[PDB]
């Protein structure tokens, strides 16, 4: 399974940001964007370990200059559950 | 005055490549011992080569004399041999071992995901293993000049890395190092604990 | 591919004052504006990269008077996939 | 020739709990494990490098917690005379 | 006289990465599509290329005037720009599109674990990736030059190689390829099944 | 430390061929906007090269390390991509506009009617347009060396003259010129009023 | 007769290490190791004289920056009773 | 063989200075009188400039022996000297005037208004004049490649051109000339016809 | 197809010195036994290099792969090694001795009293031992291109001159040889002897 | 600033074809006169060849500008020619003869019988005559440097040496000679007279 | 042509206790010993270069305890003139 990097942002502008200097900086594949209202927006980006690690790691140091970032993460194999179920680009 | 005494126990592939290919002199091949000494000022390594020459069975590549900068690689099979040139080259020098610049690391820096219009900058202006765009790009400036071959070897011997240029001469050694992104970190921690673990004159 | 420009405001007054100032201030094309919920609201302009630095300044400079201006930041060349992902204006 | 990683626990339920964390962390291969006398015991590992960074670490967090760790490292190429004449799950 | 008229329909990374390393015009990147026109007489290539600078919006890399013949590359995104460009040429020309000759393999070798003393001549002679100690070989020669670029492409796609060399202009192309041993089986498969897929005349 | 920072608006034609003739990387085309940074360390603009590939459209030409003189040129279309490409690398610098160092013309030599002789070993070691036996030279100094692109974009813009060369690296920029003498005075008051009308740190 | 060089470790991470140094930075042949329980385990390299020295130098570089070094030691000419009777590689 | 033996009267000062740009010998001034010999084989040309110099006070600037063919440039400003030598010169050959290979012209094209694509190629891999953008190209190709200095010569004798690339060696020599519409249509003009007046062996 | 076998029992310490200067390769010492092998097409010679690599234990120093012809040089001291190297490589071609093409001289002459307008063209268009103004000048052209070495080895053997240049790869192999009057007549004499002495097609 | 100016008076074999072989300029012949002047700072000597070459029938060879080293050589047979160049240069610059830097000896060794993998380094290093295995070697240092090529002629003047590599250009001067044991002895004994009879300032 | 090491000792007592120590400490070959008159004899080890430089101190450490060493030294590479001429082991 392919990997995973979520950038959480308080703010459009940082989520832009962050999800542009994500997908400059590595080969990943930014699949979409989480609104979970408050102004709390996700994005997610999924590629092979160390390039959603690098790119997490470049997106979080774009995203802070320009907004808010909440949440940095990255998890190197999720469980099929976790694909199966939430909206995170690698739906069957 | 001794700037950078090293032996390289053993020349990793991709390293004794591309000092073959860029080598004034005889051409290494893997697996072979090496022995690289920069002296200031530089034309006194044409007697201390000739030196090591008559005293073992060592073997050439690299010769450069830019009148503050010697430089001189010696190769073969037997360490023995290439220790043995070290000593006569320690001797004809009238210093030590301890006698030698410490080297430190001016600048590393992972330049992750290069664009392909910067890789043919690099490649155009370099001779080792092409530069693929996309690919991570590990630069690095060591003081003096000649323990840049040091770290190549040992990020070559650690890590998966395509080496890209490396330079023993100058005022500072400069490394490029490519691949993918763990392989590059894992060779960024091969040459920052190959460099600072020389004992020398700070 | 035309560059990005985006005003993230704590209230929808300012955020129409800020697509109000780009639009008069340079040549931009105001796609639209993404509402994170909250109250947070990001007006989106895009066109070529010097018409829109003039014109997210010019949104920065006005949309102060009236509101609390989060964020603003020009992306002066978006990825292919922030645009094809993200609701930017530009989703072939 | 994958990279290694290698876990030792001054006990097995530590090496356990840091084998299982590796191998639900990325997708390495628990080749087994060395038993050193004395109470050491060793979990190993291979995959590239990538797994393997991330699984040892998540190995290691998830081993404090439950018993003793001693050693944790990486080694990205393992020569072929390791392989050959060491335990370590290549053998030809 | 058109000699080689090839269209590649998307460049893989080595192959672009090594063109714009060794090109005397506008560096290509990969997943851009390219088209190599090789005519004879060398200097009526100048001719050609204005055609398609006239037309279409492509852009060229290689426009070499041989000592005897004249290569040409354009390349673009867009695969209806590069294809208007070749139908251009061709009207240019006035040929058809089965109006090249035939491309001819003279020798094909695989060289299984090629010793050292080879490797640094053969890289030393080469402006690409580095062949290592231990690596297989592939040599391979098409008649005219032009055709290279096709098996380097049509290789690379079908395969996980290290391109070594490749010539596409002089009296005959050469290709250098390098990899382990089914990976460069699988590329000799796939540029001798590439090379004699292309009609024209004998 | 930022030596050189100067935004050529559009590369008149001999300046943007000459450049074209000797560029490392992608070689422009006239009627562009191009931007030349010159920084002191040297290796530290191939991280900030890669921000300006990073953020704008444009395409690199030039890029030179040496430790001391770093160099990159950029060009583009469109001068708003070049703007936001000199913001991007000032950015990364962080340093402004006014940190760049006030260039100083220190000498300036217009000699009329050049004899043959000379114009041998001056065209020999050079790039450009010949000079003709009997055609005055303007020679150029500019310190740092990367304003002297600035000269010569402007001397040629206002005067009718043949861009012999110019080197816009290493400690001092070099600028040579030829052609009929009022142009030549022509392109000397040119040159010299573009200089000085650069604001920078003494 | 063969070379000898020997490291002895206190765990089975820096003697798996160390022997990765050893046969990397010379041209040995590492023929095993030795357990002498709790956790001393001991690599044995052998070649020749040149080749051990420089070998076990690295092999001691590298294994203290992962666990304990308890020996490292070079004998250039083993007697030929030790070959015969302790397993030291060349046990005929 | 004598395959080409041509006399320049009078050097125009761009070929002149484009010769002593790219000269393996004495470097001619505009104005002098020269004699370009090339023969086949190659090496025996070495006897054939002795001879001038066992004869006359000529000076040689381009002798250039190639893969196949050898080729002699002699220049004095006497023509008489000049004269002279090339009398020794068919002495020592034991040739007439007319024994020389009668010049066929390849390929004659007019390109006219030429792209920017394409100018930043030609002068890429030239070694005169750049040509600009929006010039007029004239492109040439005599056989033998000796006679093309002629189809520089006299194309500046009767025009205003700018010298891009002759060159006078090879299988085929080459001529490239930039300028504008009607003054390159000029120079075409007088050098398609000076190369048909000269009589010889077909 | 074999186009030049021939084989140097011993290099001149000029020859061996120019061709470690110009080589692509391992570097020969003066005193090896030498080989050269020129094949044609030119990239098979990369198969062929690598059987005397499987065989014995010689180094190479030129392997040029030309425009249309390849060429390839080993060298060892035991001239054992090189034999079997040889008879390897021509076991590879399954050819024999004798199936080489026989060289032909296309241009000897002896250049008396070479004045200097001409010997500085000649220094500056060679690779070798400076001409002087007043040496003798030998040139020589050898077709296959490999066989000039051969008429460089001999030239040197049999004298004592000043090796200017030797080009052994190409349509045409070239040679340069200056020195005395006396010495320059005795190295064309053995010379044109030592290529018209080989036998082939 | 004048570094180096000295007067030699006839150029002996060796060195008149070493430098008509790596000259940027016109060729010299063995019989003529020579002037080497050098100049601090660089470009200002780019009037200063044309003083020469306005006033007198002098010749250049060598013309180096590098803002710290500017260098010229100027040769004809006529001794006064070349005087005539020397006082005009001298009154361009307003400088006398005892202006001159006096050259000191920084590094003179005679390494015997160097061995043949060191001639390989040697020989590929340089451009003059080979040195041979088992033949002497004479490496010289001058300060400045243009003082090099008066060692290089009176060495050669002496004895019976191979001269390899005499570099002018740079730092200090180096000179490389090569042949028989007594013969070096005798060529470094004229060096070493040749050099510290020269008057100048310290 | 191996390398070379001598030990001359005023005395065959500390001769034999050199030539004693040499062949234990390291791999060398004890071809012969010279009596050149005086009490002067000198033991000649023989092998490559790593062995006989570490033998021939190991000697000297052990000969110095017994007599009068007078010279210690390694040729690394002799000549092959001096290995035919001279009696040091490898005439052919």
């Amino acid at each position: 399974a392919d990997a995973l990097g979520m950038i959480e942002v308080r703010g459009f502008v940082g989520m832009v940001e962050a999800a542009d200097a994500m997908v400059k900086a590595a080969k990943v594949e930014l699949i979409g964007y989480e609104k979970t209202g408050g102004g709390y927006v996700t994005a997610v980006v999924r590629g092979d370990v160390a390039a959603v690690k690098a790119a997490t790691e470049a997106g979080q140091r774009a995203a802070e200059r320009v907004g808010e970032v909440v949440a940095v993460h990255v998890i190197p194999r999720p469980h099929v559950n976790v694909d199966a179920a939430l909206p995170l680009g690698r739906t069957p | 005055t001794l700037r950078t005494y090293i032996f390289l126990d053993a020349l990793q592939p991709q390293l004794a490549t591309f000092i073959g290919k860029t080598a004034r002199g005889f051409l290494p091949v893997p697996g072979q011992a090496s022995l690289w000494v920069e002296i200031a000022p530089g034309i006194a390594i044409n007697r201390v080569t000739d030196a090591a020459l008559k005293a073992t069975k060592v073997q050439p590549a690299v010769q450069v004399v830019e009148r503050a900068y010697g430089l001189l690689e010696v190769h073969h099979f037997d360490q023995g041999e290439v220790l043995a040139a070290g000593s006569t080259i320690l001797d004809k020098l009238e210093v030590r071992e301890e006698g030698r610049l410490k080297p430190q690391v001016m600048t590393h820096q992972i330049i992750r995901a290069v664009e392909a219009y910067q890789t043919q900058i690099i490649n155009r202006n370099s001779q080792g293993m092409m530069i693929l765009p996309g690919e991570s790009l590990f630069i690095l400036e060591t003081q003096p000049a000649g323990y840049a071959v040091l770290a190549a070897n040992e990020a070559e011997k650690a890590a998966n890395v395509h080496l890209v240029n490396v330079t023993p001469y100058g005022a500072f050694g400069r490394l490029y190092l490519a691949g993918s992104e763990a392989e590059i970190d894992a060779a960024a921690e091969a040459a920052e604990a190959a460099i600072r673990s020389v004992s020398g004159v700070a």
